C-alpha cells in the first residue's frame, strides 16, 4: 500500500541528486 | 500611496524631518517630472516585513539599521552598489552599519546618539554621574521642579544605563546562545533605574511626550534625547545645552548607536530611480540641509556637509556619546532582544516582578513560521500556476502571472531547472499518481510520507526542486479529480509552502536564500 510511497520517494531523491551534479560548476 | 512605476513612495518615522524631505521631493519633481510622496505610518517597522513579504510596502524605507538584518535575511531588501566616487563621499563606518553578510543593503544618512540635554538656567552645570541625580531631585522639588524626565517606555532610552556596568545583548561571530541581559552589571543598572522610581525621583509611567513637555515648559532640568528633538526646544526659547551622558559606577553610559538608513524594498520596480534620487538629491549639501531645517539629523554621513555641522557644539556632544556606546548589531535576533528587554524594564519598573525574575525572563526569551510561508507561497504559486496552464486547467486565482520584482527572476530560474529534471524522467512522473492511489482520506499522509522520505538522508538544491516538482504534480492531479476540487489546489499549495517554512527554511538560509539559488543555477 505505502511501500509504493517509499519507492516513489527513493526515485525522487536520485532524480534530485542528478540535477545538482549537473550544476556543480559555473 | 501604492507602489507604482515612475513614482516614489517613502516611509519614514514620524519624529524625523519628513516635511523637509518632502521639499526635496518637490524639487526633484520640478527638475525631472517624477512625483515623490512621503508618508510616516504608525509601527512602520513591524508592518514592512508583513507587507513586503507579499509584494507591497514602500519603495524606500527609512529606519535605524538594527532592523534591517532581519529584513534582508528574509529577502526583503535590494542590494546596494554605488560608484567609488560616491561611496567615498560618506564615512566608512556608516557603510559598515548597513553591511549584512558582505552585502550593503541600505544607504546611510545620519549617525544618531542619545545625549544629556539640560536647562542652563535651572541646572547651569550638569551632573557628570548618575548617582548624584537623586540628591539633585530633592533639591529641585524643593522648588517645584524635577531633576530628570525621559521616556521609560522604550528600552532604547534605558539601555545606556543597563549596559554601563556590563550589560550586553549578544556576545561577539555572534553567539545566539550567550545573551548577557541577566548578568551582574545588567542587574546593577536596572536596579539603579527601578530604585530611582521607587524612591519617587521618576514616574514609571513617563513616556516621550510627557518628558518633552516637561523640559520645554521648564518643569524639569534635564532630559535624554536625540538630535531630532532639538527643533522643538529651540521654539520653546528654553536656554539649553547638549552634553555627554552621566557615568554609572565610574564607567560611561553606553548608548546603542543607530545610523538612520534608507533601504530599497526588494519588491520595488523603481530601484534605479530610488538610487539616483538618494545620491543626487538627498545626499548633497542642499538636500540634507532641507531635511535638517525641519528636524536635526545629527552627524550626517556626507563628509562635505558634516564638516560644517561639526562646528556646532551640539554635534560635538552627539559624537562624544556615540564613541562611548556600541554601534547596534543588525542581526535578525535584535528584534527579540528588544522585545524581551521592553517587557523586563516595564515589569521591574511598574513593580510586577523583581529585577532577578524579569531579566531572567529576558534571558530565555531573548533566545529563540507563518511569515516565511507567505514568502515561499509566492514562488510556489508562480510554479503551480504555470504547470496548471500547461495541462489546460483553469483554476480560480491561478489565472495570469503578474509577478513582482524578486519572484520574476526566481520564477524564471525555477522553471528552467525544473523542466530539466522531469524532461529526463518523463515516464516516472506521468505515471506517478496511478501508483500512489491518492484519495481524500489518504492524501495528506501520502504527501508527508513521501516528502519525508526524500529528505531523510539529507538536503541539497536539487532535492528541493525534485520536491517542488512532486508537489506541483500532486496538485495538478488533485484538481483533476471531481472528488477533490479547486479546493485541493490552494490546499496543496499550502502544504508545500508550509513544508518549506517548517522543514527547509534553515537550510535555505544557510545556503544563501534565493540569491544563492540564483547563483547556483545561473546560466552560461
Ligand atoms: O521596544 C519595542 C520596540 O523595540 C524595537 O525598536 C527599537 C528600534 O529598532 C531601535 O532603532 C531604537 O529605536 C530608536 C530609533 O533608533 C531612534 O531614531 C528614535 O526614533 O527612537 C527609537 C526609540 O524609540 O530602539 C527601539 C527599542 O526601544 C523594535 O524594532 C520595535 O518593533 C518594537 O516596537
Amino acid at each position: 500500500n505505502g511501500t509504493v510511497n517509499k519507492e516513489v520517494a527513493h526515485c525522487l531523491k536520485r532524480i534530485g541528486d542528478d540535477l545538482v551534479n549537473n550544476h556543480q560548476l559555473n | 500611496m501604492k507602489i507604482e512605476e515612475g513614482k516614489l513612495v517613502i516611509w519614514i518615522n514620524g519624529d524625523k524631518g519628513y516635511n523637509g524631505l518632502a521639499e526635496v521631493g518637490k524639487k526633484f519633481e520640478k527638475d525631472t517630472g517624477i512625483k515623490v510622496t512621503v508618508e510616516h505610518p504608525d509601527k512602520l517597522e513591524e508592518k514592512f516585513p508583513q507587507v513586503a513579504a507579499t509584494g507591497d510596502g514602500p519603495d524606500i524605507i527609512f529606519w535605524a539599521h538594527d532592523r534591517f538584518g532581519g529584513y534582508a535575511q528574509s529577502g526583503l531588501l535590494a542590494e546596494i552598489t554605488p560608484d567609488k566616487a560616491f561611496q567615498d563621499k560618506l564615512y566608512p563606518f556608516t557603510w559598515d552599519a548597513v553591511r549584512y553578510n558582505g552585502k550593503l543593503i541600505a544607504y546611510p544618512i545620519a549617525v544618531e546618539a542619545l545625549s544629556l540635554i539640560y536647562n542652563k538656567d535651572l541646572l547651569p552645570n550638569p551632573p557628570k554621574t548618575w548617582e548624584e541625580i537623586p540628591a539633585l531631585d530633592k533639591e529641585l522639588k524643593a522648588k517645584g521642579k524635577s531633576a530628570l524626565m525621559f521616556n521609560l517606555q522604550e528600552p532604547y532610552f534605558t539601555w545606556p544605563l543597563i549596559a554601563a556596568d556590563g550589560g550586553y545583548a549578544f556576545k561577539y561571530k555572534y553567539d545566539i546562545k550567550d545573551v548577557g541581559v541577566d548578568n551582574a552589571g545588567a542587574k546593577a543598572g536596572l536596579t539603579f533605574l527601578v530604585d530611582l522610581i521607587k524612591n519617587k525621583h521618576m514616574n514609571a509611567d513617563t513616556d516621550y511626550s510627557i518628558a518633552e513637555a516637561a523640559f520645554n515648559k521648564g518643569e524639569t532640568a534635564m532630559t535624554i534625547n536625540g538630535p531630532w528633538a532639538w527643533s522643538n526646544i529651540d521654539t520653546s526659547k528654553v536656554n539649553y545645552g547638549v552634553t555627554v551622558l552621566p557615568t554609572f559606577k565610574g564607567q560611561p553610559s553606553k548608548p546603542f548607536v543607530g545610523v538612520l538608513s534608507a533601504g530599497i524594498n526588494a519588491a520595488s520596480p523603481n530601484k534605479e530611480l530610488a538610487k539616483e534620487f538618494l545620491e543626487n538629491y538627498l545626499l548633497t549639501d542642499e538636500g540634507l540641509e532641507a531635511v535638517n531645517k525641519d528636524k536635526p539629523l545629527g552627524a550626517v554621513a556626507l563628509k562635505s556637509y558634516e564638516e560644517e555641522l561639526a562646528k556646532d557644539p551640539r554635534i560635538a556632544a552627539t559624537m562624544e556619546n556615540a564613541q562611548k556606546g556600541e554601534i547596534m548589531p543588525n542581526i535578525p535576533q535584535m528584534s527579540a532582544f528588544w522585545y524581551a528587554v521592553r517587557t523586563a524594564v516595564i515589569n521591574a519598573a511598574s513593580g510586577r516582578q523583581t529585577v532577578d525574575e524579569a531579566l531572567k525572563d529576558a534571558q530565555t526569551n531573548s533566545s529563540s513560521p507563518n511569515a516565511q510561508e507567505d514568502n515561499y507561497k509566492r514562488i510556489v504559486k508562480s510554479y503551480v500556476g504555470e504547470k496548471l496552464r500547461k495541462k489546460g486547467l483553469k483554476i480560480r486565482g491561478y489565472e495570469g502571472e503578474e509577478l513582482k520584482p524578486p519572484v520574476i527572476e526566481i520564477a524564471k530560474t525555477l522553471q528552467r531547472v525544473g523542466d530539466e529534471l522531469e524532461s529526463a524522467n518523463t515516464d516516472f512522473f506521468k505515471n506517478m499518481c496511478d501508483q500512489l492511489q491518492i484519495t481524500p482520506s489518504t492524501a495528506y499522509p501520502t504527501f508527508q510520507s513521501i516528502a519525508d522520505e526524500i529528505f531523510v538522508s539529507g538536503k541539497n538544491w536539487g532535492r528541493v526542486v525534485a520536491f517542488l516538482t512532486f508537489g506541483g504534480n500532486f496538485a495538478v492531479h488533485c484538481a483533476l479529480r471531481a472528488d477533490m476540487g479547486e479546493e485541493y489546489v490552494d490546499r496543496v499549495v499550502n502544504w508545500i509552502s508550509k513544508y518549506m517554512a517548517v522543514n527547509l527554511d534553515y537550510w535555505i538560509n544557510q545556503q544563501g536564500g534565493w540569491d544563492g539559488f540564483l547563483i547556483f543555477f545561473e546560466k552560461t
